[PDB]
């Protein structure tokens, strides 16, 4: 557990890898985005660029697919999503290495999660804030990546949550190009799987049951070729719910939800859950100060492994 | 019971603290070392007894030791500890 | 007087150490309210929490302060509930455009080392750490740390784990070698 | 006035034997008796909370100081484990001589044995007893009868 200091003056909120795994982008409450690179010679995380992005605390950033370039989206509490393209003819650690592309001002609420779509669906994007509205933005103009048009606008929640109540919203796409377009959308305590119907509009496809309290993180397991899709869920309870999704009106194919396993090992709130490249290791972080790794041994049932305390 | 964190009194890394017992009778001046998590880091310095019933407490940032203590009977006592 | 705003939540004014414009009172029913002086000067409270702190403010004169602003970082406060847990409410802000409208982003619950805690206060440490000096109902004063809870454990295509905390800035990495 | 010692009536030391003869005359005629001191032991809420903390070692939003939860231990000889812990937490910060005098005089703290007989039997002095009365005020019940 070698630590490296990122250099933020406040709480680091979202850290995300890129596709190649040699770049990390960290956003924090100091209204800054820092991109770090891993040199093959020094083998240490060195800062590439740090620049001020928003007027509030940035809470969600995501990398785009590398076939569309170097694009970083960024969601903050100032109700904006800003897109950042990198021009390589600029100096590192200067603040001008990443150029702004667009501001998505359509959100009437502080945004919580932004996830890019898989590359086979285009240069799409997803938004979710404290107004219950799921917004999809597409880059339909190929000449310039500054005109991102809103395509879909759903309503996950009937009314926005109150000012004094905490809320959490998480997003997860389905990284399979051999299945219809899906989007795992988490409300306060509701988890919804969407589908793109034949009419070109998103429809409610399945609902993951349970979830007695707030959902902190949703992670779709990568489609390695298996016939079942796996969704991991971290709740405000101590529950790490893993759903087994099998796929076979105005939807391309119906799909069923089976709760594969449910674990109470954290005795707290599972703040984040994440998958591996192959979807064989499940990393969960809770309030016990422990990061637990999970694997499936001898069957489909997931069992615990190495526990990392911090 | 009142616990009141005090700044601008110690030139070292220690942080001064002021405490009032739940029976509202005494004012205890503490000194907690921030980098040591043991229970012995809370060092008791001085205890000023002979208060009737303390309803409020305040300290002076500019001058070290000057502590005002109010009471339900009506008497504000301004005194010094350090 | 500069302003006279009529409200029943007028107990235990606590200035925010990182922003003097924000203060925080509560009332007899336990309704905590974080205010802004610019909103009152011009008038709603900036936040309100129904039945968050102890009651009997008007009837009782000897009340334990079960709510402290954060002196380790901005947009945070801690509350004491039932003498067993401490809730660190982290706030988020947005300016509708200088006055920041607040909302609750995350609440972190920490169980106390010993029960029957009446009041508490912050101990700032290095590297944005937090410890809480707590006074029990019997007058015993003890020191309790705040655990480093991991906020995100992201994996990699090289089986590399990256850990982010809820307290400090540094990021832990478990490589594969 | 309030009943004080007999030495406050005697003007001088030359008048002391004849005043003691007058006192003996008053007692022998049934005119004047003695006001003896009787001690019982009392435990408040702070000692109980300290004993609970010690037991754990091995409302809450307000702190009213006029709502004590007292308790009078009637016979400290046949006390239970928690009550003997209350008695031995009554003496916590006192010096060693007070600890010895409390240990030697604990069985007589029941409100029935006058302290003059304790002074005679236990071979202690009046300055030690007045020290133990002054150092232990809220915990000792003072009972005065003949």
């Amino acid at each position: 557990m070698q630590p490296f200091d990122s250099g933020h003056d406040d709480l680091v909120h979202d850290v995300v890898y890129d596709f190649y795994g040699r770049h990390v982008a960290t956003c924090s409450s100091d209204q800054h985005i820092k991109v770090f690179k891993l040199d093959k010679d020094t083998s240490n995380w060195e800062l590439s660029d740090s620049w001020r992005a928003h007027d509030s605390s940035i809470v969600a950033i995501d990398w785009a697919s590398p076939e569309y370039g170097r694009i970083i989206a960024s969601a903050s509490y100032d109700k904006t999503v800003k897109l950042w393209e990198e021009d390589p003819d600029q100096e590192e650690c200067s603040g001008r290495r990443w150029n702004k592309l667009c501001t998505l001002n359509d959100s009437k609420g502080s945004l919580y999660s932004v996830k890019f779509a898989p590359a086979h669906l285009g240069l799409k994007l997803a938004c979710l804030g404290n107004d219950g509205i799921l917004r999809l933005y597409d880059a339909l103009e190929p000449s310039d990546l500054r005109s991102w048009t809103l395509t879909s606008e759903m309503k996950v929640l009937s009314i926005p949550p109150a000012n004094h109540l905490q809320s959490d919203f998480c997003l997860s796409w389905c990284p399979s190009r051999f299945s219809p377009e899906k989007l795992a959308v988490s409300a306060l305590e509701q988890a919804i799987i969407y589908q793109r119907g034949k009419d070109g509009k998103l429809h409610v496809a399945a609902k993951l049951p349970g979830h007695k309290s707030l959902i902190r993180s949703i992670s779709w397991a990568p489609s390695i070729g298996r016939w079942y899709q796996l969704i991991a869920t971290g709740c405000k309870d101590g529950r790490i719910r893993i759903f087994k999704i099998t796929e076979k009106a105005e939807l391309q194919s119906n799909l069923q939800v089976e709760l594969l396993s449910e674990h109470d090992d954290h005795n707290g709130e599972v703040w984040s859950v994440s998958w591996n490249l192959t979807g064989t290791i499940l990393s969960s972080a809770g309030d016990d100060g422990k990061v637990r790794l999970w694997k499936a041994t001898y069957s489909n049932e997931f069992k615990c492994m190495s526990v990392i305390t911090a | 019971g009142l616990i009141k964190k005090v700044t601008h009194w110690s030139y070292d890394n220690l942080i001064d603290y002021l405490s009032v017992n739940p029976t509202r009778d005494e004012v205890t001046h503490y000194k907690v070392d921030p980098e040591n998590e043991s229970d012995e880091s809370i060092i008791k310095l001085h205890t000023v007894k002979d208060f009737g019933s303390i309803t409020c407490l305040d300290y002076s940032e500019s001058e070290i030791g000057m502590i005002g203590v109010g009471e339900k009977n009506g008497y504000l006592r301004i005194f010094n500890i350090s | 007087p500069i302003y006279q705003h009529p409200t029943r939540l007028t107990y235990d004014i606590k200035l925010n150490p990182f922003n003097d414009w924000q203060f925080s009172t509560y009332g007899d029913d336990g309704t905590l309210a974080i205010w802004d002086r610019r909103k009152l000067s011009d008038a709603s409270p900036l936040l309100t929490f129904e039945k968050l702190v102890g009651s009997g403010a008007a009837s009782r004169k000897y009340m334990n302060s079960c709510f402290r602003w954060s002196c380790v970082r901005n947009n945070e406060f801690a509350t004491l509930h039932r003498g067993d847990t401490i809730k660190r409410w982290r706030l988020g802000y947005y300016c509708d455009s200088n006055i920041e409208n607040l909302f609750v982003s995350s609440v972190h619950d920490t169980n106390t080392m010993y029960d029957r805690v009446a009041t508490f206060d912050y101990i700032p440490r290095s590297n944005n750490g937090t410890s809480l000096i707590c006074m029990r109902q019997s007058g015993t004063i003890y020191r309790m740390p705040i655990s480093e809870v991991c906020s995100k454990a992201i994996l990699n295509n090289r089986n590399s784990l990256l850990l982010s905390n809820f307290e400090n800035t540094e990021i832990d990495e478990i490589r594969v070698n | 006035d309030k009943p004080q010692a007999y030495s406050n009536i005697i003007p001088s030391r030359e008048h002391k034997p004849v005043y003691l003869n007058a006192l003996a005359w008053l007692i022998q005629y049934g005119y004047v008796t003695q006001l003896l001191t009787f001690i019982n032991i009392r435990v408040d809420k702070h000692i109980k909370m300290a004993v609970d903390e010690d037991l754990e070692k091995e409302f809450e939003y307000d702190d009213p100081e006029m709502q004590h939860d007292y308790t009078i231990i009637l016979e400290p000889e046949r006390a239970t484990a928690i009550e003997k812990r209350w008695l031995y937490r009554c003496i916590y910060g006192q010096p060693s001589d007070i600890q010895i005098l409390f240990n030697k005089l604990l069985k007589y703290f029941n409100g029935k044995v006058p302290m003059e007989l304790v002074i005679i039997k236990e071979e202690i002095s009046r300055h030690d007893l007045k020290k133990l009365l002054n150092a232990l005020d809220k915990y000792l019940i003072e009972i005065h009868h003949w």
